[PDB]
């Protein structure tokens, strides 16, 4: 794999460039927020950019070395972490505000236009909040994004039959390049050796708190789509079945 | 499956 | 100032091991065969005993107690399942196949299709052993990640409070490296096994969201009674 | 008067 064979800066490198484009909302600025309006524009966002995070996907180096069934297992799995992870870097520079589109930045409080959803934005405006206090730089934000793709559905490969966990030495090997990359990053930007492995840390813990938003925010979304709120697209209600709940 | 297709495609 | 800020690694260490929680028996009784109803009592009557070991444990977590009562409150309200969780999996690390709930209370993936909904979150325990195993994860390494869940899963919730927090998991993470420098990895070999070991914390997150929604289930259905610890632990994470 | 509030003062 020749993914394996980049160095760090190369890994760098090619995520900067697979970098998904930011997308506009169809939001009419002259027309008034509503519960059912606020999760059309959303979910609207949303299913467009899961076409361009699919096409991302295929140049995260390594991704393509998988069969057709890991990839979409991964995406299946990571899809709301993904979209989560760059809405927190979108409004990093926006405190108090989450920035789901340049034409779309809403406050706390316009969370609160839909039911159940302000507690969701005030998990991802936190987030934003220690983005800000960590000083998380870009290079670092693509690292984090690739982990959580091939990270979060990792271990949940069993096999047919016995159900145990199968074994991703690839996977593995890819992770553990991007660990090299994001510590070769740190090393360059001149934190010190022990700065280097608590900076570490401090940027995987945040992948937990992402997990944990995803989750909430994946029983929040399918609350909705019960309730009739919003008309999912295919996409979007396919990459919802794919979770328990 | 959507993700399937979208992913070959 | 503080107390936690001036520990070296190995008395981080010293002090985590010291502070861990028994390993508690079942009161099963192994002469009559599961219903889903007895299965649930016994999960939940171990859970809510375990419980009242780790509020006591985690006083003896080096900087825990050095945080209000409400944000201590918070703290162990967010990560108690993740906790029991990963001191299951840990239980279970050498036992290919089989959950460890309690010595005399090991069950298989079979097992846990007794309760409805049960089996998927076996399964996802079951694949996290196999990775401790997989790692080698070793006792010393456990004892720090049970440390860094408790301080760190709801810390984001919450700001001195929260810079002290990052100060203790800060140490926490010296502390895994140390051990790892101590084991003789290289440099770059302490910087992959921490990772590894840190995106573990991300899959037990997922099981606690998962388990925590299955055992609501659970007490909607009303299968068996809940203690009102097991309650109130469990209603922090509704709404 | 919840019932972790307790254990943890005491
Ligand atoms: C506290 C719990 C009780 C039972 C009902 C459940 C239901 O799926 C299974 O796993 C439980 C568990 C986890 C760790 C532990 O030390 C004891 C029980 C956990 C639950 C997810
Ligand atoms: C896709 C989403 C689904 C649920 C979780 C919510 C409502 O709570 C709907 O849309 C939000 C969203 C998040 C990130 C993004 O890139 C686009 C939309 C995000 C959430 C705000």
């Amino acid at each position: 794999s020749l993914a394996l064979s980049l160095t760090a800066d190369q890994m760098v490198s090619a995520l900067l460039d697979a970098e998904p484009p930011i997308l506009y909302s169809e939001y009419d600025p002259t027309r008034p927020f509503s519960e059912a309006s606020m999760m059309g524009l959303l979910t609207n966002l949303a299913d467009r950019e899961l076409v361009h995070m699919i096409n991302w996907a295929k140049r995260v180096p390594g991704f393509v070395d998988l069969t057709l069934h890991d990839q979409v297992h991964l995406l299946e799995c990571a899809w709301l972490e993904i979209l989560m992870i760059g809405l927190v870097w979108r409004s990093m520079e926006h405190p108090g505000k989450l920035l789901f589109a340049p034409n779309l930045l809403l406050d706390r409080n316009q969370g609160k236009c839909v039911e159940g959803m302000v507690e969701i934005f005030d998990m991802l405006l936190a987030t934003s909040s220690r983005f800000r206090m960590m000083n998380l730089q870009g290079e670092e934000f693509v690292c984090l994004k690739s982990i959580i793709l091939l990270n979060s559905g990792v271990y949940t490969f069993l096999s047919s039959t016995l159900k145990s966990l199968e074994e991703k030495d690839h996977i593995h090997r890819v992770l553990d390049k991007i660990t090299d990359t994001l510590i070769h990053l740190m090393a360059k930007a001149g934190l010190t050796l022990q700065q280097q492995h608590q900076r570490l840390a401090q940027l995987l813990l945040i992948l937990s708190h992402i997990r944990h938003m995803s989750n909430k925010g994946m029983e929040h979304l399918y609350s909705m789509k019960c309730k009739n709120v919003v008309p999912l697209s295919d996409l979007l209600l396919e990459m919802l079945d794919a979770h328990r709940l | 499956k959507i993700l399937h297709r979208l992913l070959q495609d």
